[PDB]
């Protein structure tokens, strides 16, 4: 946990781990982590409310969500040490109060943008 | 010692006690009546004098200082990038041993290490003033260690490659077998030791700590700015003018980098406490432009940015940085849309190109250059570099001082056809680091161009059937692109039956509107939540708030998730459930519109109070004060 | 291979890293590259002064006698014809360029050894005749001692004939006398020569007329096919020669002559960078020769270790140590294991376990623990041990006072005094310092020019501005002194002052080498900027790490510099861009602090640091935000 970084912009942290997570369908997928991407200058539609847009990547490739993501940690694993990380996991997961509280990486696009 | 020569361009004396020669010389140079009586020898000396000294920029003493013009001329090829022009040279027979040794500096530069390494060797062996002769050792040791690294750095990293035989390798480890750079100086003749004294330090491994410990003037709080930045055009111009490869080292880029941040850094400063006193800095031109281009990566200007408002930072010589990124871009074009990619000038020049059009946001770009740029970046700028998104984010950050022309947003319209065709097969996916892809460059044309309409991606379109459903669902999200019959056709290959099609749709953009089934979807859904009470939720909250929905019905889901009931019923929520958290999630129109209320917008109020009194977020307090919620 | 011949290759390789070896390049290196051998120029002149076609004395003799009869155009012409043939240079030509020789003797009259030069990029002044000794362009020399035909290929520009090697003291004084004293300065490697070469044993003789122990013995590499008889190497080796053998050193045929060169050429090279360390015995005496000069110095800065060992192991601030260059045996990483194995401690000798017990106290004082592998919970306490620091200005007036019962002890009282403003005193004890004095020699040099540096400007501004300021012509240096220094610091460059010390002394201590400049302030500078960027970075995005601070390096390094200018008492810590990198470190510190506080506390040293090195003007800065 000392590469664990807390990005307060949007309340969730960076951390090297990959997830197992079992779905509402039963459906397993392996070996997946989650990227966030911090868009407040966004272009936005009439139905878009949210600042930060996840990603999801199982097995080195982003998965399309065409259902409803409700989903559990099974496990949680370490890139740099294959400990299991899942305990503290979940433990930041009910402190954050925030949709996915650990992400692989966290990319602003806020100071990139032109208006910024 | 006997003088000192500003940065400027003047002389004093200091430590000098016999006769002072620079004065006399200064007075014999400004009026020639004096210089009529020196000898005929000594007239022709005094004349290459004069000649050194003017090209070299030394003016007068300090007593004569005046209006003095300190600008900046490197003549170098090299340095304006002027990749074509250094290829010719090299083609050419070379007269002199000179042009050898900028031939051999001009192959550096453009990845000919192999052959540049060989010049070198001619040029040492023809060579024995014995200037060249150092120099190109100088030169040639630093274009080993460039070899050596370059070849470190390959054996650790996207594809394998080889650009040097491992004969000739081989060879060069030989010649350079316990070859040191200490004692070059010192085995010159005594001579050349005593005449050229002051190349010394072109032996060093470091030679820039003096100029880089100087900088911590430009970090006080009390012209240095001056000081700094002629001492940084001074190396440039000696480092490439005379064509020593040491300016291609990290050294000298950290020392560039260091000193244009922390001038940048100064003149924020100096602005801030101007504003704060009288209550309402650096100029930037085509050198600085080139070397912030050249010297910074990516991130380094993202420093910049953040730290500083660069915005602020007016930007002159704009044709010539125009100039400057238009040879950019046609020198991406020839590495990537011809098979010209030279592997070693690709990994220095990709990240100079890659900073130039980054930093290209600030500079004001004509139609067809700014055509000629959108072009090279959208196109041919490989996908190692620049992935979907990362190129979406150059192009979009180009309109900052550029309004989308027609022909932008026609070359946008292009790369979309070609990102589209590109997805007949079914395992081709657009890969994107910042989570941007082609909806993304549709979502600016139409932002630029609201009524505009794609008539090849309507035909895409209108050629589509069910087996190809990856164009199907790449189209989606481009329908505001898509025309009218186009849009129907696409209409008809998704269903919404069931809610989570209804979250497909809206967030791909299928459907825009909340047609009444869709808002009885919404309403079955929810009925069903209540009933196994004993994640759109707040979704649907936050569409009610948004005037997405005129169901008036959701208020009987009141009660279970904080989020909805906060969104539909902002009077009777309750605010001590109420997490601050959210406001971090909300969009800058959602906040808008909560701050805008009239209602609760005195309790998001206090809790932001609360926030920024007992945490200091700057998350919160910009939220506080841009919306004010 | 043997022990001897190990040692040989090590005094060899050690010279020629101190720029002090000589080679002494025969005829057979030279013939390596198909040159045509004497004895075929004295067959072929035997053969025109009889029908037809030899001694150590007929080589001489049959030139001689063809010269005497046959005309000096006769002999010319026979030399030039076979003589005016281009050859190619060896790779054995290259491999002793390669050793880097100071000077490169040879009996030679072709260009090979001067075409591998020019070749290899080497630039040696050629001295083939007399005028040649004066006109030396450079200070390195390519000395044909028996001339060459650069001049033309005439015979009276080379030594062949027996006349010539009778005459060759009186018409060759310079040459002869150059030869000699680089014989007597230098390393000297014999290559190409028979043991029992007239010019050898010519050497040997003069050798033997010179004091007991007043020379070096010259190292001689041996490549005939057959291994040296021991009753030969006993009698040459006793002459002052100390004999490498090829045919020894390996297997070879009879006629494989370049394999035999080969063979000693390549095991010298190889050896150029090779520690020769394998037991924990030698591991621990290169480390003490490493270490042992820096134990004058009161403290050393982790950072400049690297330069200690040239950049074989990094040296964090942290206090561990990191394999960075050290392609050979790994020796900090046996001398930690040695450090944590008290067991195998006793297995070294009784010098070794003195020398390892020494390098252990030097390294926990100086804050060196263990490879990045071994870390573990890396805390240390930051105490500077100097009185001008803590500012006792009592307790350095008392000492200052004191009788000084060592040099170092004048050394902390001339920086005491510079830290009490008495500036003369304080230069008038550093000549003295220096009159009696060599690392404090070295280190107070540098002081006096810092001090006479500050007394000058505190002049200027006394006189420019110190009347306004004060009201008053304050003049604290008398005319007199100010004169005094002035003529005495008039003749002094800072920048050459390293230099001009003993090689030895610029090999012990190149450490202290930056204190000339400001450039013993890059390193830190430049990693202090970097962090800085890096630090606001986080705090611009909002991000906030768990675990070890990304400032906590700045803080360290910064504790470093203090204490290796502090307690080893030098000037520069009254440096104003000394000043201004502790400011902008500690403003770092600070503001990073507060940042974590909102979501380090400031002790002594910390308040010590901000008072002295800050402004009103920045603690306000410091405050306002
Ligand atoms: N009268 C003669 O001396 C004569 C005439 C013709 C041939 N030869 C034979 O041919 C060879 C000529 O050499 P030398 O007798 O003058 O040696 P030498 O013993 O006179 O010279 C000794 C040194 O020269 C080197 N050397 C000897 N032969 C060499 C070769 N062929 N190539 C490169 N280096 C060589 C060895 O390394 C040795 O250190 C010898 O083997 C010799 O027996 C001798």
């Amino acid at each position: 946990t000392h590469d664990l970084v807390y990005h307060s912009k949007i309340n969730t942290f960076v951390w090297d781990v990959e997830f197992d997570i079992v779905l509402s369908d039963s459906k397993e997928l392996n070996k997946c982590y989650f990227v966030k991407c911090f868009n407040p200058y966004r272009i936005n539609g009439k139905c878009d409310f949210a600042v930060s847009s996840i990603d999801i990547f199982s097995e080195g490739k982003r998965l399309l969500i065409e259902n409803e993501f409700n989903f559990k940690i099974t496990k949680a694993v370490h890139v740099a040490t294959s400990k299991d990380v899942t305990e503290i996991v979940l433990h930041l997961s009910e402190r954050i109060s925030s949709p996915f509280p650990i992400v692989k990486e966290v990319v602003y696009l806020d100071w990139s943008h032109p208006q910024f | 010692y006997d003088y000192h020569f500003e940065v400027n361009g003047t002389v004093v004396r200091h430590k000098n006690k016999g006769f002072g020669y620079m004065e006399r010389f200064f007075e014999l140079k400004e009026s020639c009546d004096e210089r009529s009586k020196l000898s005929k020898k000594q007239y022709e000396r005094f004349n290459a004098l004069f000649n050194f000294f003017e090209k070299n920029g030394v003016i007068c003493m300090a007593k004569d200082a005046g209006t003095l013009n300190t600008s900046i001329e490197i003549n170098s090829l090299a340095y304006h990038g002027k990749y074509d022009v250094m290829k010719k040279f090299i083609e050419e027979q070379s007269v002199s041993i000179e042009d050898d040794y900028k031939k051999a500096f001009f192959l550096a530069c453009l990845g000919r290490w192999e052959e540049s390494y060989d010049l070198y060797s001619n040029i040492i062996l023809n060579s024995i003033n014995g200037c060249v002769y150092y120099l190109s050792q100088i030169n040639r040791y630093r274009i080993y260690q460039s070899i050596t690294q370059a070849v470190t750095q390959f054996n650790g990293l996207g594809r394998h490659y080889k650009p040097f035989t491992d004969e000739f390798l081989a060879r060069i480890e030989r010649e350079m077998t316990n070859f040191n750079i200490d004692d070059l100086f010192n085995g010159m003749p005594f001579e050349f030791q005593k005449k050229y004294k002051i190349l010394e330090f072109l032996s060093d491994n470091q030679f820039l700590y003096d100029d880089t410990v100087k900088l911590f003037e430009l970090t006080n709080k009390v012209s240095s700015d001056i000081v700094v930045l002629l001492r940084l055009y001074d190396n440039l111009r000696f480092l490439y003018e005379n064509c020593l490869w040491s300016v291609s080292f990290h050294e000298f880029h950290q020392y560039i980098r260091n000193s244009m941040s922390l001038l940048i850094e100064k003149a924020e400063y100096e602005r801030t406490r101007d504003i704060d006193e009288l209550g309402f800095g650096f100029f930037m031109e085509y050198y600085d432009f080139v070397n912030i281009s050249r010297h910074f990566k990516i991130d380094d200007i993202k420093n910049l940015e953040r730290s500083c408002s660069i915005d602020k930072i007016r930007f002159g010589e704009q044709e010539k940085i125009e100039e400057y990124l238009v040879g950019i871009a046609e020198e991406i074009t020839k590495q990537f849309s011809a098979n010209g990619m030279n592997v070693v000038f690709y990994t220095q020049f990709i990240s100079e190109a890659k900073a130039a059009l980054y930093f290209a946001k600030y500079v004001k770009l004509s139609e067809e250059g700014l055509g000629k740029i959108v072009k090279a970046l959208l196109f041919y700028f490989p996908e190692r570099d620049l992935d979907i998104g990362k190129r979406y984010v150059w192009l979009e950050r180009l309109t900052k001082c550029n309004e989308l022309p027609k022909s932008i947003i026609s070359i946008i319209d292009d790369f979309l056809v070609l990102q589209a065709e590109k997805h007949i097969d079914q395992n081709y996916s657009e890969v994107s680091s910042n989570g941007l892809y082609s909806r993304d460059y549709g979502a600016l044309i139409k932002h630029f161009e609201k009524n505009f309409i794609s008539k090849r991606l309507s035909e895409i379109t209108l050629c589509l059937t069910q087996d190809k459903q990856k164009q199907i669902d790449f189209l989606f999200k481009l329908l505001p692109l898509l025309s009218t019959n186009a849009k129907s056709h696409l209409l008809s290959f998704k269903s919404v039956e069931n809610i989570n099609d209804l979250m497909n749709g809206i967030r791909i953009g299928l459907i825009d509107e909340f047609t009444p089934e869709h808002e009885e979807l919404i309403i079955e859904y929810l009925e069903t939540r209540k009933v196994n009470y004993i994640d759109y939720m707040s979704t649907f909250g936050i569409w009610y708030f948004l005037e997405e929905i005129n169901n008036s019905k959701m208020e009987e889901f009141i009660g279970m998730d904080d989020q909805y009931d906060f969104f539909v019923d902002p009077e009777n929520f309750d605010y001590k459930k109420f997490i601050p958290s959210w406001l971090k999630n909300y969009n800058d129109k959602l906040l808008g519109k909560i701050a805008g209320n009239k209602h609760m917008k005195h309790h998001v109020i206090e809790v932001l109070k609360e926030r920024v009194k007992n945490s200091n977020d700057k998350r919160y307090l910009e939220i506080l004060m841009n919306y004010f919620i | 291979l043997d022990n001897n011949v190990v040692e040989c290759i090590k005094e060899i390789t050690e010279s020629s890293r101190n720029g002090k070896l000589v080679f002494f390049v025969g005829a057979g290196v030279s013939t390596l590259s198909d040159y045509p051998q004497w004895w075929r120029l004295v067959d072929k002149y035997h053969e025109e002064l009889y029908g037809s076609p030899y001694s150590s004395d007929e080589y001489l003799r049959i030139p001689q006698i063809f010269y005497n009869v046959k005309g000096e155009m006769a002999f010319d012409g026979i030399l030039k014809d076979f003589f005016q043939v281009d050859k190619p240079t060896n790779p054995i030509h290259d491999k002793i360029l390669a050793m880097n020789p100071a000077h490169v003797i040879t009996t030679n009259y072709d260009n090979l050894i001067d075409t591998a030069c020019w070749k290899r990029g080497k630039y040696f002044s050629v001295i083939s005749a007399e005028e040649d000794v004066a006109n030396a362009t450079s200070s390195r020399y390519l000395l044909k001692v028996h001339g060459d035909f650069r001049k033309g290929f005439k015979g009276e520009n080379v030594v062949l004939k027996e006349d010539d090697y009778l005459n060759y003291d009186q018409n060759y004084p310079l040459i002869s006398n150059l030869m000699k004293t680089i014989i007597a300065t230098h390393t000297i490697v014999f290559i190409g020569y028979g043991l029992g070469d007239y010019n050898i044993n010519m050497l040997l003789n003069w050798v033997r007329k010179l004091q007991k122990d007043s020379f070096h013995k010259p190292f001689f590499i041996r490549t005939d096919p057959s291994p040296i008889e021991n009753e030969t190497l006993i009698y040459y080796e006793n002459k002052g020669l100390r004999i490498i053998d090829a045919a020894s050193l390996i297997d070879s045929n009879e006629y494989d002559y370049l394999e035999r060169y080969s063979a000693v050429m390549d095991l010298l090279i190889e050896s150029q960078e090779n520690k020769f360390i394998t037991k924990d015995d030698e591991v621990i005496d290169y480390i003490y020769g490493k270490i042992s000069p820096l134990f004058a110095l009161q403290y050393i800065r982790k950072i400049d270790l690297k330069h200690v060992f040239e950049y074989d192991y990094h040296f964090e601030v942290n206090g561990t140590v990191v394999r960075h260059k050290n392609k050979g045996f790994g020796y900090m990483e046996r001398f930690f294991e040695l450090k944590e194995s008290c067991d195998e401690r006793s297995k070294l000798s009784k010098k070794q376990y003195e020398r390892f017990n020494a390098l252990f106290n030097f390294f926990e004082k100086n804050g060196v623990i263990c490879m990045a592998k071994d870390a573990g919970t890396l805390n240390t306490s930051i105490e500077i041990n100097s009185l001008a620091y803590h500012g006792k200005y009592d307790v350095m007036k008392k000492f200052i006072e004191e009788q000084s019962v060592s040099i170092e002890d004048d050394y902390k009282k001339a920086f005491f005094l510079a830290c009490l403003g008495r500036w003369e005193e304080s230069y008038d004890l550093y000549s003295n310092i220096i009159l009696n004095s060599g690392c404090v020699y070295y280190l107070s040099q540098i002081n006096r020019y810092r001090i006479y540096q500050s007394i000058t400007q505190a002049v200027t501004q006394f006189n420019g501005l110190g009347l306004l300021t004060f009201g008053r012509h304050y003049k604290p240096f008398t005319d007199e002194f100010l004169a005094r220094i002035e003529r005495e610091m008039t003749n002094f460059n800072i920048d050459d002052l390293f230099n001009g010390m003993p090689f030895e002394f610029q090999k012990k201590y190149k450490i202290l080498e930056f204190l000339s400049d400001n450039q013993f302030l890059y390193d830190d500078t430049v990693k202090l900027f970097e962090l800085t960027n890096k630090v606001r970075s986080e705090m611009s995005e909002g991000s906030y790490s768990f675990g070890m601070s990304s400032d906590i390096v700045v803080l360290l390094r910064l504790y470093d510099n203090l204490r290796f200018l502090y307690e080893n008492c030098l000037w520069s810590v009254s440096f104003h861009e000394f000043h201004q990198y502790i400011r902008n470190s500690m403003s770092l510190l600070i503001e990073k602090a507060e940042y974590e506080r909102t979501r380090f506390f400031m002790e002594y040293y910390d308040f010590v640091n901000i008072s002295r090195h800050f402004k009103i003007d920045d603690i306000k800065n410091l405050e306002r935000s």
